[PDB]
């Protein structure tokens, strides 16, 4: 009758590397008990923003799905990451519902994401043709044309390629930092519970 | 320079004299806190890293303590051979850039 | 065996370029970053840049857009040049090691030292 066993928040937190931004994965957390405790530990001075649960009282409340999506942005964009904001990350790259019930943790991590010779192994989507629906993912890499002449696998002028490089350094402002942002989504009261913290008979 | 030092300090031998490195959220509440010292003369060197340990060939004479949002050097049985200044840093992450920033430099003198 | 070495400098005159070397001996050079420091007379310490030994770099807001700096690992030496010098830039100039994994330093090792002097 007890799930027992032992959620794997530290497998998804500390990750040797995290997606970029038009790829994010997304991850399921299903059949353990959730500590919603070491996550104050990490980025403890900064906030946790959730859209629907107290922070304090989310320890007792079973949830039905667990669905954990990560990505690594810009710092200043973080602020992108809430529901019913516009932009370029949040509008070509990854969007939230204005319907949201869940809560997003950001932290800067400029330790190790960025390097002093430039890390451009990160990428993020420039150019479509129309907006994207919410929890959306695209990979392809046709080239966008926005002028008459159609593109043949061709770049220049009237051409363009989708896909830009964040170029991220130690010695920029905070803006410019790498941070790791992961997102919790969950919703309440409309199937049989799966994952939640202690609970006794 | 926003790590903020008193320029000059002094004490008498055998006095445990205490230099003060005060900062902020950004550079000392995330980060360490290391201590140089800089002869009259000569490159600076390495005195204390890490609020804990010293490198080799160096005395345990001088002590390192870290509180709050700042750091404390005493120098427990001061003499003669510390005629120098004392630097604290601590990497800085601020709205315009970030880097090492250093201290305004305390000149120790003995009488 | 470990040592930081460079090579003296004469006085300037303000909008010139003047470059100076840092030459490492004694361990393996293509693993250490290289930090650079800049010291007023009568004043205090402030760094410029950190170095990949053979790569890139990155330099500091306040310094940036006049410095200019490679690598050259043939006999472990890396170049740094200041251009649009002012008569207050006349202070000393240190290059250090730095650990391998760099981010929270311990600047063991430091050059003798420069001395740029900007007067007409």
């Amino acid at each position: 009758p007890n799930i027992t066993n032992l959620c794997p928040f530290d497998e998804v937190f500390n990750a040797t590397r995290f997606a970029s931004v038009y790829a994010w994965n997304r991850k399921r957390i299903s059949n353990c008990v959730a500590d919603y405790s070491v996550l104050y530990n990490l980025a403890p001075f900064f906030t946790f923003k959730c859209y629907g649960v107290s922070p304090t009282k989310l320890n007792d409340l079973c949830f039905t799905n667990v669905y954990a999506d990560s990505f690594v942005i810009r710092g200043d964009e973080v602020r992108q990451i809430a529901p019913g904001q516009t932009g370029k990350i949040a509008d070509y790259n990854y969007k939230l519902p204005d319907d949201f019930t869940g809560c997003v943790i950001a932290w800067n991590s400029n330790n190790l994401d960025s390097k002093v010779g430039g890390n451009y192994n990160y990428l993020y989507r420039l150019f479509r043709k129309s907006n994207l629906k919410p929890f959306e993912r695209d990979i392809s890499t046709e080239i966008y044309q926005a002028g008459n002449k159609p593109c043949n696998g061709v770049a220049g002028f009237n051409c363009y390629f989708p896909l830009r490089s964040y170029s991220f350094r130690p010695t920029y402002g905070v803006g410019h930092q790498p941070y790791r942002v992961v997102v919790l989504s969950f919703e309440l009261l409309h199937a049989p519970a799966t994952v939640c913290g202690p609970k006794k008979s | 320079s926003v790590l903020t030092q008193p320029p000059s300090a002094s004490g008498t031998p055998g006095q445990r004299v205490t230099i003060p490195c005060s900062g902020s959220s950004s550079n000392i509440g995330n980060n360490y806190v290391y201590w140089y010292q800089q002869l009259p003369g000569t490159a600076p060197k390495l005195l204390v890293y890490g609020n804990n340990q010293r490198p080799s060939g160096v005395p345990d004479r001088f002590s390192v303590s870290k509180s709050g949002t700042s750091a404390s050097l005493a120098i427990s049985g001061l003499r003669s051979e510390d005629e120098a200044d004392y630097y604290c840093a601590a990497w800085d992450d601020g709205l315009s850039g970030s880097g090492w920033v250093f201290g305004g430099g305390t000149k120790l003198t003995v009488l | 065996q470990v040592q930081l070495v460079q090579s003296g400098a004469e006085v300037k005159k303000p909008g010139a370029s003047l470059k100076v070397s840092c030459r490492a001996s004694g361990y393996t050079f293509t693993s250490h970053f290289i930090h650079w420091v800049r010291q007023a007379p009568g004043q205090g310490l402030e760094w410029m840049g950190i170095i990949n030994p053979s790569g890139g770099a990155s330099y500091a807001q306040n310094f940036r857009d006049r410095v200019t700096m490679t690598t050259d690992p043939s006999t472990s030496t890396v170049y740094m040049e200041l251009g649009s010098l002012r008569s207050e830039d006349t202070a000393v100039y240190y290059c250090a090691r730095a650990e391998g994994s760099s981010w929270l330093g311990w600047f063991d090792p430091w050059g003798q030292g420069t001395l740029v002097t900007v007067s007409s």
